[PDB]
DNA sequence: ATCACAATCCCGGTGCCGAGGCCGCTCAATTGGTCGTAGACAGCTCTAGCACCGCTTAAACGCACGTACGGATTCCGTACGTGCGTTTAAGCGGTGCTAGAGCTGTCTACGACCAATTGAGCGGCCTCGGCACCGGGATTGTGAT
DNA sequence: ATCACAATCCCGGTGCCGAGGCCGCTCAATTGGTCGTAGACAGCTCTAGCACCGCTTAAACGCACGTACGGAATCCGTACGTGCGTTTAAGCGGTGCTAGAGCTGTCTACGACCAATTGAGCGGCCTCGGCACCGGGATTGTGAT
């Protein structure tokens, strides 16, 4: 049975921001939660958005409206580049 | 603005707390602490605002927020 | 046909776009995805696993680990008043807490 | 005559928990509320019932901190607010 | 064809059974609903609804009054232990709040 | 513009629980927020519920596990009753 | 069972808490405080056992219940 | 030699607030879990990491009422918790 | 206690406005039929939960003793509450103007869906390096003296 | 202060086991095409948000005064912390047995969906009764005396 995780991402990200850096089994149980979590929360206030607004489509708006409104000061600031420079980057292919 | 928020007007929110006596910096405490309280439901209304393309924010965009922020509140359509 | 390029590829993360994808779409949050939803909820949660894990290790290298351990990421979270505030109702198992005594318990 | 101090209070207590009225005044609270939001976006309007759904909120949030910053004055064997009680309050609730 | 029969008069309800099966439907909940859900959901509600308003409508007789208030429901509820947990993060707009002093502040 | 509301519903049972008593607009507007507020929990537990169990479908077990997490004590006692009552009924047409 | 969480146990607890003088009288409250806690949990975990027909208690359940009662757990499984 | 009280009590606060394992004996806990469970369902089976997963969140959550009972402590002028303390911090803290 | 007295409460006696019912209509619920698949069920496989036992120390426990902390008492000045005269501005009603909320029609690009292809991501496996730990020496704070 | 000394810390020196990488394969993501409708956009309509002004008292304010409360100092007994010898049972390892978790195949009843019909539920309207309030008399707690 294939229970599928974002392990090997995280490892990915790790290598990225500290090479010689690795991570216990725990830590990493930890980290595949937070991903979850935070996909949840994320998610879940983008479906309220779509619905007040009588929209049934939820785009890259309503994500990053919910990140707004749930990630604190200069996590929001940060995020919402990633997001938007991403964006960008794939609709030039 | 915020010295709007009287002493009176305070000492009638503390007496409906069930509170007797009020020392005299608890005034200036109670408006930081107010200020901090709308500035967190305002900001997260106003983004609904901005989300819905509208320039008035609704009772229901603060139920919104409210909602958000675990307070939430009957009344006022949600 | 083409040589298949992943959407991740296209975006330049390392988090899977398509994975996001289909796990907004059979998540009951709404009828339709739009096709930049995925790439920027990942792009996110990349952002998010980043800045954590860089903190973290800088918490192992001052404990002398090469390895991160859950108190390095209770540590990294605690630590920053933002990560604090978004995993304010969270438990770390095996976290620990921050060493804190109120000084008019000091000797 | 002169009525002995606590007993004018106590007499103010029962009157406001008796009564559902808003106790602050409504002009100066809606200033606030638009000083407030312009910070956040400029030219913003307001519905009517918005502000008074802010009030409410406000209202009932204070008059609960009020309830809570009371139990710890008793706790530290006073009958007086004091901004520690507040702030001791608002740091158990997660404030 | 037979004599149009709501599913809530099949239900015995006096609430929308139907209506209820709808906002299950189109509030991106499930895939599917069962025919019984809506049923049950709205059973449910009428019941709380019933509750509450029984509670207020006394509440109403004891301040001699005819109609119903916010200050009525607010009564009921916060005198109610079960009624109180489940509506613990509500604010009843108008409602105030329950005669409460210390003993330590009676004269 | 129709907006729908639950305020005949509500009407029609104060009738039934006090036939004298009426109720004011704001008082209904509160019946109306709270009737919202309950649906939105329950059908948001069954929903939980449901995925949990890799489910496609919220049935009346979904709706009775929900009505037990979240109504407290008697309240879910007696709620589960009317619930089953109902469905019993209408089974039996 | 309850004596099982003996007074060296809440006392260490306590100093993970930052505590540095106990009552005699806290080591029977804490055991109350715990007891409560705990029944809550277990019964939102047994019921979610339960929907899913099962007779074993999985940290799935667990996990759940802690969820919903604003205590999210990290690192057994989400 | 005499350590003074005081001094052995804040050197195990150093010790326990460095460390990250499980304070509460796993077996009793476990019989504790057991015996709850019996009242909702019985013949449970339980998973390992159920346990594990029951054990971690009530530590937590004991360790964080202590700390608030230790503030509201140190707010009545003293440095020994007492089952008042307790009280006030879960009633503050709505529970 | 006894009496003033100041504030609240209780009760008729009226204005008034919103609860409450009705009416017309339409849009959303019901009836009926049709079809695809979710899930219940039966059977099987094997994981891991339970039971138990025998040691082996670490932890728990019970008690002895001393002292530092909690609480009761005392005193005292000033920060509060209460009251009153004076100023301020909230509230109300009225009037006028207009931004923008809300809605409708149109039309197209985007998302769902389906078939075909394919490559990332899963388990399974395997194995060296990080780390836990042991021991021993240095370091260092604590306390009697 | 000076010195014992008891506890922690820091650092080599080893076992060992899980991080970490590889391998085979498959199932889920990608490519390509196809079609229906969600939503953006333009235009229009009119609601309600804003601005303002002129009174009219209720509320706010500023101050005067007295006293009750907060806090500092004092004392004292005992409930705590610390230490030590003795008992208890947690933890570990090992072994055995089996409930039940997890999975696969099958097959059917149930839910989605669609067309046709229709009736509950919506706004709009309208109007009496509940209630807010005014005033006046009784009630009642508070405080000086």
């Amino acid at each position: 049975s294939r229970k599928e995780s974002y392990s090997i991402y995280v490892y990915k990200v790790l290598k990225q921001v500290h090479p010689d850096t690795g991570i216990s089994s725990k830590a990493m149980g930890i980290m595949n939660s937070f991903v979850n979590d935070i996909f949840e929360r994320i998610a879940g206030e983008a479906s309220r958005l779509a619905h007040y607004n009588k929209r049934s489509t939820i785009t890259s708006r309503e994500i990053q409206t919910a990140v707004r409104l749930l990630l604190p000061g200069e996590l929001a600031k940060h995020a919402v580049s990633e997001g938007t420079k991403a964006v960008t980057k794939y609709t030039s292919a | 603005n915020i010295q709007g928020i009287t002493k009176p007007a305070i000492r009638r929110l503390a007496r409906r707390g069930g509170v007797k006596r009020i020392s005299g910096l608890i005034y200036e405490e109670t408006r930081g602490v107010l200020k901090v309280f709308l500035e967190n439901v305002i900001r997260d209304a106003v983004t609904y605002t901005e989300h819905a393309k509208r320039k008035t924010v609704t009772a229901m965009d603060v139920v919104y927020a409210l909602k958000r922020q675990g307070r939430t509140l009957y009344g006022f359509g949600g | 046909r083409a040589k298949a390029k992943t959407r991740s590829s296209r975006a330049g993360l390392q988090f899977p776009v398509g994975r996001v994808h289909r796990l907004l779409r059979k998540g009951n949050y709404s009828e339709r995805v739009g096709a930049g939803a995925p790439v920027y909820l990942a792009a996110v949660l990349e952002y998010l696993t980043a800045e954590i894990l860089e903190l973290a290790g800088n918490a192992a290298r001052d404990n002398k680990k090469t390895r991160i351990i859950p108190r390095h990421l209770q540590l990294a979270i605690r630590n920053d008043e933002e990560l604090n505030k978004l995993l304010g109702r969270v438990t770390i198992a095996q976290g620990g807490v921050l060493p804190n005594i109120q000084a008019v318990l000091l000797p | 005559h002169r009525y002995r101090p606590g007993t004018v209070a106590l007499r103010e207590i029962r009157r406001y928990q008796k009564s559902t009225e808003l106790l602050i005044r409504k002009l100066p609270f809606q200033r606030l509320v638009r000083e407030i939001a312009q910070d956040f976006k400029t030219d913003l309007r307001f519905q009517s019932s918005a502000v008074m759904a802010l009030q409410e909120a406000c209202e009932a949030y204070l008059v609960g901190l009020f309830e809570d910053t009371n139990l710890c004055a008793i706790h530290a064997k006073r009958v007086t607010i004091m901004p520690k009680d507040i702030q001791l309050a608002r740091r158990i609730r997660g404030e």
